[PDB]
């Protein structure tokens, strides 16, 4: 007992078992339920502990500019954006074999590499980077800079320097100056390197370092800017007929908004993005100027709290008591903060590949295709996080006293109609799009497809006719010449937004009939029924009928016992633990949807999809069954193509979704029996007891069965899910 | 700048073997510590 | 009770064959638990580890590694026979604690001697939040 | 609690008894010696019998003795880890700290000369 | 008896074997690939 | 070790000492109820927090509470 | 012609897979004698199929692209373009069919929680007393709103169950 290894936890010091490990290492960022320590030591280690997420964050960005710039293609990739693929990095295997080696040469290279997914290479040829020294430069610039946020993160927490407890609370001035500074100019230094960088390596012109402060970005020159002529600047924009690497077709305008996309590259004009870059600069520093700082001007978030209660009593106290709540609780800013994330998160994978942003990141399918993927998997584990923190400030720091008759005591009070009428919504919206897959189903197996139920979507449709798709027909705004909409600013981006959206080749606003609405439907089945499962969680956090004192037994307990007819999977954790599969199966909702949709509109069957994604059946045989074919021909006793990896990982994901299976079906009792005679075996043999365990093995905890199956579950679907995805969109597309 | 062409035959090794090596050693020193 | 009953240890065990069930490396190294009884006859009983033995005619004495296994015993022993064991613990340097009827009338009764302890004198939910208690070491349930 | 005929054989006492582990009076470092001899032996077998290069003449023998040699090596690492962490506190010597570490020289040691002399032996 | 004896005396602390296991597998591990591989035809430096 | 924790809704009617497999609990006396009982837990480090007690506690909510924390060896069932 | 979508009578793709229905079905008769039961039974299959293709047809049914046809949803868009039956009219219909279950089962209940041991009257259904709600309930919306507004529709929160915060 008393070992050194939980270090912040005496209670685990004391606990002769292997678990002491285990929850040694699962509670190790856990400082709020350290012995011993305060508010403000646990606000010095958010601090470094922040400072070391970024450090980590700065040199995997420098490994990957680095791996890119060593052995890599990225000039050959320069020179050809659309035949020779990407190189990730190269491959030192000695477990490789001849014909392993001899398949993974891909790219004109000189070993076996990696064909990169990530889309660093259009990313950096859109940003301007052209050279491999360039990327060098740039790695070991960012591990310089992870460098520094290491000593800054040493520096802010040594004696001395360590911030005081009310810096960190300092709400309004973090938000003025996190607005301001790591929003606003952030913007306006990123806008400015675009228009003196990008935009002329995007007209031909190699605008470095050695030839900065030397090179005018406009031939103006910045007497618009004091005169205010700024329209000089949207005056000879890129041609339709522009390359991209030369200067052919070019212009000389660093600030337009030439709408839709370039007609070479499938992308959005340099302009374009320097133009909204700086006026979200611009807008951003204008709106940091908000809150009162130490200045005699400025807004009080508490003020502007408790000043927002509507009368006649509709909110009951309104959002008074609410700035304490926010500023003390870490969770609740935590929970907010993943939310935004995840919001936004989806935002952009929902905006990448309808509007790309990078040059030949279109024609990329594969890597347009793991973007989306990932950016909706990680947006949909952070807002699962974002709720699971939600229910840990309900659990721990939570004063009904403080915030009494507020929108949070409300929420409280009628939390159980909040959960019934989720539920209804989730159970109506899973009945009727089941009933309807399973009819289809039926109809289209009994040889008569058009008795099939398919309800055209004339909502989503109407829409995009608002917005300029003119194939559904309609008169409404943005279609028709008359209209007010379509009226002002006809000259500014309908004639490129228009043409962008009225082209059938690109993933802008693509064309949707009733499987595209029934997918859509399910999307909202998925994200309701997450949602209930997450609200269900979070209110009765800290109370329920079958346990009201949930709040003194925290946030992560396995149960309360057989009492009570059963209390398994009673906490919030358990709760989010089971969110968690039902966020895996909506993403996969999504990303099946977005894959086969996409697949389709690649190899020009759009039809088929619109017939096929009817049924279930279309979708196990036409992107489940047919798409595989190249995925598990990857090795075989007939030979092996370059998708050997993906099958060997393919595998590798259903084996580890079938070790979360192994974690999740058996809960205790049946390891500790076994465990138990493993332990009687080993101390009663020769030869073997001499070796004995400094400390007694164990069956590992339901709530740690419970992380280790969702763990093995989630990284199997990860990891299976990938495997198809780039293999079906690498093996027949380039 | 560019590194040698016998780095991936070397690099790889130290944290493929003896780098999870030593981690593992110190770890298990670490765990089993008292006092 | 009234005086505590001391451990001997040659007092003879009850007739059974080889144990698989019973004392581990645990019994040499940590405490382990003897329980006693006065049997008035020649009977047959379960033991909690393993199969069955036959308890001799006068005081038995039996070995087990853990207080769970004692306290089955000595339920089984009460509900089937009556027959009132009690068990002791036994450290590795040979410290004897007296464990089960530690006022001698068995923890059902009163007895009026008892002090209680770890006892709240609220109600459940009565209890205050987790955030009153924060950074003190201090549960919401004891206090 | 529970002997058996094969637990409690005199038979098998006695191959017991005179093995390195359990012999009666012997210095850790011979104790190690033997093990690593005995080993190191057996272990050399198998890498030379189906390794990566098994098909190759002459180069599957040295690639499955320096293989046995690496295995051997993280088997010394491991039994001074195990010594390091099992015997850091305070009558039989070889438990002891600085006996467990003299078994693991020895071990390291037998199994270097086992690695050797199965490839002198198979070398012939 | 004298054999095996001494042969580990150099070795038997625990600092000293520590740090000849580390030493010796770095050695061995460094000079796999530009010398232990490119030898015995291993399918990795060949291309 | 867990902490077990008894408040005055106890009626005396020694159901949680009963179903208690460990000898944790215990009946002192007592004037908040008609019984003139009151659990009491001077054992509870032997306890390995099974919730039997729990279970057959009949007042509503509970008279008795276990909360987990803490494990050792006789909190785990270890007998080894 | 309303979402892009031709009408079945005037589509192309309609043809085409009546035709192939029609010529499977054709395939799977002309291996049978005319006098005998398989044929009969394939005979009156593809009488069923013409039938339900002309049916869908003459009755303002769209279809896109691929033959089959769709539901316009809409109301309003529906209402002016006669597709009200399509989905308008089947949720009118299906509301009155649920609200008549819901206000037979509330009836129910309600009624059998007055005497001694209702969960009896659960287990053990009252047949006369069920059978009596099942024909009273052809105005169930009415009833419903009436209930609604003198109030005995809902419960106050004071006397409803609710679990601790
Ligand atoms: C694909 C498998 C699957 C399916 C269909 C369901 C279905 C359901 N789960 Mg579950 N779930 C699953 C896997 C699944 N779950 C897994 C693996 C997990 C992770 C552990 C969860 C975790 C989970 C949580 C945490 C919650 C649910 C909830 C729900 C309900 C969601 C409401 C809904 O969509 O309308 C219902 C839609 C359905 C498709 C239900 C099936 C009914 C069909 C139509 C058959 C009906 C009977 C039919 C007439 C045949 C009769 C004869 C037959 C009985 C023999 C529903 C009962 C939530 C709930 O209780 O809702 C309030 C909830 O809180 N589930
Ligand atoms: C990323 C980490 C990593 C690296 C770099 C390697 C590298 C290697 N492994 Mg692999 N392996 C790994 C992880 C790794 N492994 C994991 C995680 C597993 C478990 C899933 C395996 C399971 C595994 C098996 C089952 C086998 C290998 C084998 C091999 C070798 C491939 C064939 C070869 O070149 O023979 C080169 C052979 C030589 C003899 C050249 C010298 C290299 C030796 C092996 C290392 C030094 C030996 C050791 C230190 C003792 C030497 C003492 C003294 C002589 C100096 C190569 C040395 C094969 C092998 O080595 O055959 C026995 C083999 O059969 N590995
Ligand atoms: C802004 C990001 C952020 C921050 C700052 C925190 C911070 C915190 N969270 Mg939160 N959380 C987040 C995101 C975040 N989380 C997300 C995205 C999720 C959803 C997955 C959660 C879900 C979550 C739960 C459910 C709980 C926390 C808890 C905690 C606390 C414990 C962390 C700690 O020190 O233990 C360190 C923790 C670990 C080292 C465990 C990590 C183990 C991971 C899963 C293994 C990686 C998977 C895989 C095996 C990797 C290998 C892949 C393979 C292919 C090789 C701490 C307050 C706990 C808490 O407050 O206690 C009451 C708690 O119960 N969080
Ligand atoms: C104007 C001055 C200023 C500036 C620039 C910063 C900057 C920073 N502070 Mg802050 N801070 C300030 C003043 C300032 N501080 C003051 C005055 C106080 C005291 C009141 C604090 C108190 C404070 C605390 C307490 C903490 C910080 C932290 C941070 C970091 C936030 C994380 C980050 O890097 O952003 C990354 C995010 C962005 C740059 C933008 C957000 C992303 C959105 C979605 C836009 C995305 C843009 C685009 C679409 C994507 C581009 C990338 C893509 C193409 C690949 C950052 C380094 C945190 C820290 O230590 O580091 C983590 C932290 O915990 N600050
Ligand atoms: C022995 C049978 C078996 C089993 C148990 C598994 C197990 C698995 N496979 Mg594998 N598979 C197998 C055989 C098997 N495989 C064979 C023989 C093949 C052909 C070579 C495949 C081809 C295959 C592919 C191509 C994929 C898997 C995937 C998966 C994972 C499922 C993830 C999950 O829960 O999705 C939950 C279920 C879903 C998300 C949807 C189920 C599929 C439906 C039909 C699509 C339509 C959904 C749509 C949105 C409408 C439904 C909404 C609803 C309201 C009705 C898991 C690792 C997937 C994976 O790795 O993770 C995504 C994957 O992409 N497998
Ligand atoms: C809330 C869901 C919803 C949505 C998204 C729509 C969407 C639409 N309706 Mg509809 N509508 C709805 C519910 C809805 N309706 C309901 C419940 C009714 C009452 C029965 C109507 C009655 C209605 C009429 C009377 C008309 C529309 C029309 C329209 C279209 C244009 C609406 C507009 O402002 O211009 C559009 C497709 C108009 C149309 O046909 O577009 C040309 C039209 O004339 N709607
Ligand atoms: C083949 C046809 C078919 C079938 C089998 C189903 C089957 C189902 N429907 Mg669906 N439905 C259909 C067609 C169909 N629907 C059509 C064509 C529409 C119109 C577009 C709807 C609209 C609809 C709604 C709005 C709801 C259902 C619900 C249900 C489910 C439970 C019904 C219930 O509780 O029992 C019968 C009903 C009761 C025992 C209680 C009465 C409750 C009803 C719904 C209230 C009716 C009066 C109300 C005041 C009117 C306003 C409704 C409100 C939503 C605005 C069940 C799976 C319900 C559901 O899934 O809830 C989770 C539900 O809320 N359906
Ligand atoms: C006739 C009795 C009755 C009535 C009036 C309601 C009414 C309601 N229920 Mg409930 N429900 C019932 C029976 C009933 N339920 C039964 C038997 C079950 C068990 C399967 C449920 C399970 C259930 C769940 C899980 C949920 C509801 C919800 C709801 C609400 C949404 C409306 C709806 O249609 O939900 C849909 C209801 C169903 C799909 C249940 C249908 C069950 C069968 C098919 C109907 C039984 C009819 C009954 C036998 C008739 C008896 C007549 C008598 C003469 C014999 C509403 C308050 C939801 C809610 O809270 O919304 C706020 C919700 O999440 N109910
Ligand atoms: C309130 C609902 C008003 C609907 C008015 C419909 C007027 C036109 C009409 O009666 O012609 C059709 C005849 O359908 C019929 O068979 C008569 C339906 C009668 C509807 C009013 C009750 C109905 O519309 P449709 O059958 O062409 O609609 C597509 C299927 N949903
Ligand atoms: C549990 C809990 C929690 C959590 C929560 C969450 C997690 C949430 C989320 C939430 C969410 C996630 C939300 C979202 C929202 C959204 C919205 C609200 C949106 C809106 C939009 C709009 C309004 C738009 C508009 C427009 C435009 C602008 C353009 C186009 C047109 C239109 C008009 C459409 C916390 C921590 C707090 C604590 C307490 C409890
Ligand atoms: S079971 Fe409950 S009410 Fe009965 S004596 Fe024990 S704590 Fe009191
Ligand atoms: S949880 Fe079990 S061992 Fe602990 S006091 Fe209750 S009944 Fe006794």
């Amino acid at each position: 007992a008393t070992k050194l290894f939980p270090k912040f936890s005496q209670g685990l010091a004391q606990d002769p078992s292997t678990r002491r490990i285990w929850y040694g290492l699962a509670t190790a960022h856990d400082f709020e339920s350290h012995d011993g320590m305060t508010e403000e030591n646990l606000y010095q280690k958010i601090f470094a502990s922040h400072f070391g997420q970024l450090a980590i964050i700065f040199l995997w960005t420098s490994g990957n500019l680095f791996h890119v710039a060593w052995q890599g293609n990225f000039e050959q990739w320069v020179t050809d954006p659309i035949h020779v693929r990407p190189i990730a990095h190269a491959i030192w295997d000695p477990h490789f074999g001849q014909p392993a080696v001899e398949a993974f040469t891909r790219g004109g290279a000189s070993g076996p590499v990696n064909i990169a997914t990530s889309g660093v290479y259009q990313w950096w040829y859109t940003i301007g980077l052209r050279s491999n020294q360039e990327l060098y430069v740039s790695s070991v610039f960012l591990a310089l800079v992870s460098a520094v946020f290491l000593f800054a993160g040493w520096l802010h927490l040594q004696p001395n320097f360590q911030p005081s407890l009310s810096w960190f609370k300092d709400a309004e001035s973090r938000l003025n100056h996190h607005l301001s500074g790591l929003f606003g100019v952030s913007s306006l230094a990123w806008t400015g390197h675009l228009v003196h960088v990008a935009i002329p390596e995007s007209r031909g012109q190699h605008v470095g370092w050695d030839n900065f402060l030397s090179v005018l970005p406009h031939p103006q020159g910045l007497t618009p800017f004091w005169s205010g002529n700024w329209a000089a600047y949207a005056q000879n924009p890129d041609t339709a007929s522009h390359a991209f690497g030369t200067a052919d077709g070019s212009g000389t305008a660093i600030l337009t908004f030439l709408g839709g996309f370039h007609p070479q590259t499938q992308s959005l004009w340099l302009s374009d993005m320097a133009h909204h870059h700086l006026a979200i600069a611009v807008l951003f520093i204008v709106a940091g100027h908000m809150y009162r700082t130490n200045f005699g001007i400025g807004h009080r978030l508490e003020a502007i709290l408790e000043a927002h209660t509507p009368p006649a009593g509709g909110l009951g106290a309104g959002h008074k008591g609410l700035f304490h709540t926010v500023n003390n609780s870490l969770h609740f800013q935590l929970g907010l903060a993943l939310a935004s994330v995840g919001t936004i998160t989806s935002l952009v994978a929902q905006h990448m590949y309808s509007l790309p942003p990078y040059a030949y990141l279109a024609v990329d399918f594969t890597t347009q295709a793991s973007l989306y993927t990932h950016h909706q998997y990680i947006a949909g584990f952070i807002m699962c996080g974002a709720f699971a923190h939600g229910a840990i400030f309900f659990i721990r720091d939570y004063d009904p006293e403080q915030n009494k008759g507020n929108v949070l005591a409300r929420v409280l009070d009628h939390k159980e109609a909040i959960i019934s009428h989720l539920s209804w919504v989730s159970l109506f919206l899973g009945f009727h799009t089941l009933g309807l897959y399973v009819h289809n189903d039926v109809v289209q197996a009994f040889g008569t497809p058009e008795k099939q139920i398919l309800i055209e979507p004339v909502f989503a449709q109407w829409i995009q006719a608002a917005q300029g798709k003119s194939l559904y027909g309609f008169d409404l705004l943005l279609a028709s010449s008359s209209s007010s909409a379509y009226s002002a600013g006809q000259s500014l981006w309908l004639p490129g937004w228009l043409e962008a959206i009225n082209n059938n080749q690109n993933s802008l606003f693509l064309t949707i009939g009733p499987g595209d609405f029934l997918v859509h439907h399910a999307i909202a089945l998925g994200l309701h029924t997450t949602t209930l499962i997450l609200v269900k969680g979070a209110l009765d956090a800290r109370g329920s009928k079958l346990m009201p004192d949930k709040k003194d037994f925290g946030y992560s307990f396995p149960c309360d016992g057989p009492g009570r007819g059963g209390t398994c999977d009673i906490s919030a954790y358990d709760a989010f633990y089971l969110a968690v599969f039902w966020m895996l199966n909506t993403i996969g909702w999504v990303t099946f949807y977005w894959h086969w949709k996409h697949l389709t509109l690649w190899q020009g069957n759009v039809s088929q999809f619109d017939e096929s994604s009817t049924y279930l059946m279309g979708w196990l045989r036409d992107y489940l069954w047919l798409n595989s074919s190249q995925l598990i021909n990857g090795y075989n006793p007939f030979g092996m193509n370059s998708l050997s990896v993906w099958a060997w990982t393919f595998l590798f994901g259903h084996l580890v979704y079938a070790t979360g299976f192994m974690f999740l079906i058996s809960w205790r009792g049946y390891w500790q029996e076994l465990i138990e005679t493993l332990v009687w075996a080993h101390e009663k043999t020769p030869l073997a007891n001499l070796v004995y365990w400094k400390d007694k093995p164990v069956a590992l905890s339901i709530v740690q069965a419970r992380l280790v199956g969702l763990a093995h579950f989630s990284v199997g679907y990860i990891f299976t899910y990938a495997a198809f995805l780039i293999a079906s969109t690498s093996g027949r597309f380039g | 700048f560019v590194p040698p062409a016998w780095a991936p035959s070397l690099f790889v090794p130290l944290t493929g073997l003896v780098l999870p090596a030593i981690g593992m050693a110190w770890a298990f020193t670490y765990i089993q510590k008292e006092k | 009770p009234w005086k505590q009953p001391e451990l001997d240890p040659d007092t003879p065990s009850p007739i059974f064959g080889g144990s698989t069930g019973g004392l581990l490396r645990k019994a040499q190294v940590e405490e382990f638990y003897v329980t006693t009884w006065e049997s008035p006859k020649e009977q047959i009983f379960e033991m909690p580890t393993g199969g069955a033995a036959i308890m001799r005619k006068g005081p038995n004495l039996l070995k087990f590694a853990r207080k769970e296994q004692c306290l089955a015993l000595t339920t089984q022993l009460r509900t089937k026979f009556k027959m009132t064991p009690c068990f002791y613990r036994v450290y590795a340097d040979g410290k004897v604690e007296y464990l089960h009827p530690k006022d001698g009338v068995y923890p059902e009764k009163v007895n009026a001697g008892r002090v209680g302890v770890n006892q709240n004198m609220r109600s459940i939910g009565e209890n205050v939040d987790p955030i009153k208690v924060k950074f003190t070491g201090s549960q919401p349930f004891t206090i | 609690m529970l002997e058996t005929p094969v637990t409690s054989a005199p038979i098998v006492a006695n191959y017991l008894s005179n093995l390195p582990a359990y012999r009666t009076g012997v210095a850790p470092n011979l104790r190690g010696v033997e093990i690593g001899l005995a080993h190191g032996f057996l272990l050399a077998g198998p890498f030379i019998k189906l390794g990566p290069l098994r098909n190759v003449p002459g180069a599957a023998e040295v690639v499955g003795c320096m293989s046995a040699a690496g295995l051997v090596l993280i088997l010394a690492l491991c039994l001074s880890l195990y010594g390091n962490a099992a015997f850091q506190s305070t009558s039989d010597p070889l438990m002891s700290s600085e006996g467990w570490a003299k078994f693991a020289g020895g071990f390291t040691v037998g199994g270097l000369s086992g690695v050797a002399w199965a490839y002198v032996l198979t070398q012939v | 008896e004298e054999f095996f004896q001494r042969a580990t005396d150099a070795v038997s602390r625990r600092e000293s074997l520590n740090g000849f296991v580390a030493l010796s597998g770095i050695a061995a591990i460094a000079l796999f690939g530009l010398k232990g591989a490119s030898t015995l035809e291993l399918p990795i430096t060949k291309g | 070790a867990h902490v077990v924790k008894i408040y005055d809704t106890c009626i005396g009617c020694t159901q949680c000492v009963r179903a208690c497999p460990l000898d944790v609990l215990e009946m002192v006396p007592w004037d908040g109820c008609k019984a003139a009982q009151m659990a009491s837990s001077p054992r509870t480090e032997d306890c390995v927090g099974c919730k039997r007690c729990e279970t057959a506690c009949p007042t509503d909510f509970l008279s008795v509470r276990v909360y987990l924390g803490n494990e050792s060896t006789r909190s785990l069932g270890l007998a080894y | 012609d309303v979402a892009g979508l031709t009408p079945c009578s005037e589509s192309k793709a309609y043809n085409k897979l009546e035709r192939k229905e029609l010529k499977t079905l054709e395939k799977r008769l002309k291996k049978y004698e005319p006098g005998s039961a398989p044929y009969l039974a394939l005979q009156a299959t593809k009488e069923r199929t013409q039938n339900r293709f002309k049916n869908y047809a003459k009755a303002g049914l769209l279809c896109g692209n691929d033959g089959l046809p769709h539901l316009i949803s809409d109301p309003g868009l529906a209402l002016r373009f006669n597709h009200a039956g399509e989905v308008f009219i089947p949720t009118f219909g299906f509301l009155y069919v649920a609200g008549y279950i819901g206000h037979v089962g509330r009836q129910y209940i309600i009624k059998s929680k007055e005497d001694a041991k209702p969960t009896d009257k659960e287990i053990i259904l009252d047949v006369p007393l069920a059978l009596q709600l099942a024909f009273q309930g052809w105005a169930w919306p009415l009833a419903a709103i009436q209930e609604l507004r003198n109030g005995s529709l809902l419960e106050k929160d004071e006397n409803i169950t609710v679990s601790p915060r």
